[PDB]
């Protein structure tokens, strides 16, 4: 992770200000939402047809705050994402053979959703930072596939 | 393919963007240059420091080029035609490049339309955006 | 868009495939679950052990389907429509899959046919399979 | 770069058998045919109107052993294709200014190549081992953009 001590220091000083309820399950709603293929997953979530089902769903607002913590334990772990991350890429990939190909996709809508929270305070430069940072977490989600 | 609810979640969402068009367009590019910085390779010639006259200039050609796709939205294809013989033919721009700059167009729009960004109206313009880069990078080989 | 020399090389060089069709599907899939592992995500209750019998036998269902469609090569949208519909609703398969399968497909191509893998036929068949994946992911939202 | 010692046999040993001068310019002008996009690039080359013109054309042929000279020198060293190619990576960022993703298309198309000559020889695992190489030089060449 070539994160710059300025970059480090973007990420961390703006999640500080996340309130993790919230954007997790946004996250989540999103994803599932704008790219419909990944509500194979979670076919036990119930409705799961239109934006304000998905939105609405509770067991997906609840798995979104769990995403969003495995992710903040994540950025006090910026140098080994991997280890930090290890167990979590078996489960994914050993467990529930999800594609790491949606870890970007998460990734994005991830950061599309806090520069929906932040408005102004999400320039160009925080950004930047943000796309290094997800995109080093889902390489190490996928770092242990085989 | 568009739906219709998908057609008209865009009207809206760009009739807000109204007057901005340009400094949204202007923001993206520069929020693109930053964040991959390897789409960079596509304007040596360009003054590419923030806030520069040619960033936005080329801001707004963008962007009128998205308000001529929103009107002319069943009927894409032949709205963008010369763009699409452009960025083949001419520029020549690596089609992956594409999904960069539709991602930043999503993240700026999000950035300033709190209350218009709901995740369908999030939805609808991403598959609108993807929509002018299947026909922009078409006429390929 | 496939022109007639493409639509012309890619009849020549699938039907110089024949019979051994079947045979490439398999090697085409074990290639690809050997170079991009993350594609098997997809096939957990198969046997992908070298020789499987279900990767057989799948190989042929996927040849099958190329042969279809080099037969209606003028109508691959509706011809390909199940397909389409089955990847789509039912499988739910990434996009970024497809290119990893073609791109395996002509490395299979290549090495069975050196008296017929031209660059022109090369240049054909990336483009037909370009097209088939297209169809094939053309109904995803 | 997670390369197994069986993968760098498999890799070394078959790189063993091509003669590099036809097979970069084999490579370079199918690069050129199959994707004229990339053209873009060598306006100085002369006729590039059709297939024959560029699989005949010397400027080709003698840039394509070129680059494939610096392919193998990277093969001799495995372990460090980020400091074999650092010169080369500012030269087509900084000068050339070539969108990194052409090199991942020249790799595919190369490895494209490497199946066509020795037929039956490129057995399934062998390929493997050389996307995992052609990945890893594409990397490298793209490491010092900025
Ligand atoms: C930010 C990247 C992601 C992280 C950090 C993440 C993390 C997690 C965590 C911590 C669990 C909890 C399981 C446990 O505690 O044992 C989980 C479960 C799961 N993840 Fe993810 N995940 C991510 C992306 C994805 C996405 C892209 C998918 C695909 C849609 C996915 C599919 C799943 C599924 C199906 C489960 C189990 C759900 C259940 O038990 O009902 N994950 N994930
Ligand atoms: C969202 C889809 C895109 C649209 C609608 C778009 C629009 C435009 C427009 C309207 C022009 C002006 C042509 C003229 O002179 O009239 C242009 C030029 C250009 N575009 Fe695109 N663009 C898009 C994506 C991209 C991509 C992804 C890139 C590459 C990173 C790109 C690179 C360029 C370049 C290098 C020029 C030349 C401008 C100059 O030298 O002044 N565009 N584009
Ligand atoms: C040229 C591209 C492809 C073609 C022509 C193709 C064709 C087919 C065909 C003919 C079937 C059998 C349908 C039936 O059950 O009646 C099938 C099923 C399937 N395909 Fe594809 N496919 C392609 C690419 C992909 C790739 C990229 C993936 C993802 C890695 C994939 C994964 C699957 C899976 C999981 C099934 C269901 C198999 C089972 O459960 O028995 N296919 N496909
Ligand atoms: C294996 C990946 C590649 C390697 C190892 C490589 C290596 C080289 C080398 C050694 C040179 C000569 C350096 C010099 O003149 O000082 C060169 C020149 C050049 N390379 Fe690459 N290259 C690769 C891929 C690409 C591709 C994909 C492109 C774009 C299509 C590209 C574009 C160029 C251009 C435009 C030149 C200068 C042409 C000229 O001499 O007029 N390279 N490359």
């Amino acid at each position: 992770m070539h994160l710059t001590p300025e970059e480090k220091s973007a990420v961390t000083a703006l999640w500080g200000k996340v309130n993790v309820d919230e954007v997790g399950g946004e996250a989540l709603g999103r994803l599932l939402a704008v790219y419909p293929w990944t509500q194979r997953f979670f076919e036990s979530f119930g409705d799961l047809s239109t934006p304000d089902a998905v939105m609405g769903n509770p067991k997906v607002k609840a798995h979104g705050k769990k995403v969003l913590g495995a992710f903040s334990d994540g950025l006090a772990h910026l140098d080994n994402l991997k280890g930090t991350f290890a167990t979590l890429s078996e489960l994914h990939c050993d467990k529930l053979h999800v594609d790491p190909e949606n870890f970007r996709l998460l990734g994005n809508v991830l950061v599309c959703v806090l520069a929906h929270h932040f408005g102004k305070e999400f320039t160009p430069p925080v950004q930047a930072a943000y796309q290094k940072v997800v995109a080093g977490v889902a390489n190490a989600l996928a770092h242990k596939y085989h | 393919v568009l739906s219709p609810a998908d057609k008209t979640n865009v009207k809206a969402a760009w009739g807000k963007v109204g007057a901005h068009a340009g400094e949204y367009g202007a923001e993206a590019l520069e929020r693109m240059f930053l964040s991959f910085p390897t789409t960079k390779t596509y304007f040596p010639h360009f003054d590419l420091s923030h806030g520069s006259a040619q960033v936005k200039g080329h801001g707004k050609k963008v962007a009128d080029a998205l308000t001529n796709a929103v009107a002319h939205v069943d009927d894409m294809p032949n709205a963008l035609s010369a763009l699409s013989d452009l960025h083949a033919h001419k520029l020549r721009v690596d089609p992956v490049n594409f999904k960069l700059l539709s991602h930043c167009l999503l993240v700026t729009l999000a950035a300033h339309l709190p209350a218009e960004f709901t995740p369908a109206v999030h939805a609808s313009l991403d598959k609108f955006l993807a929509s002018v880069s299947t026909v922009l990078t078409s006429k390929y080989r």
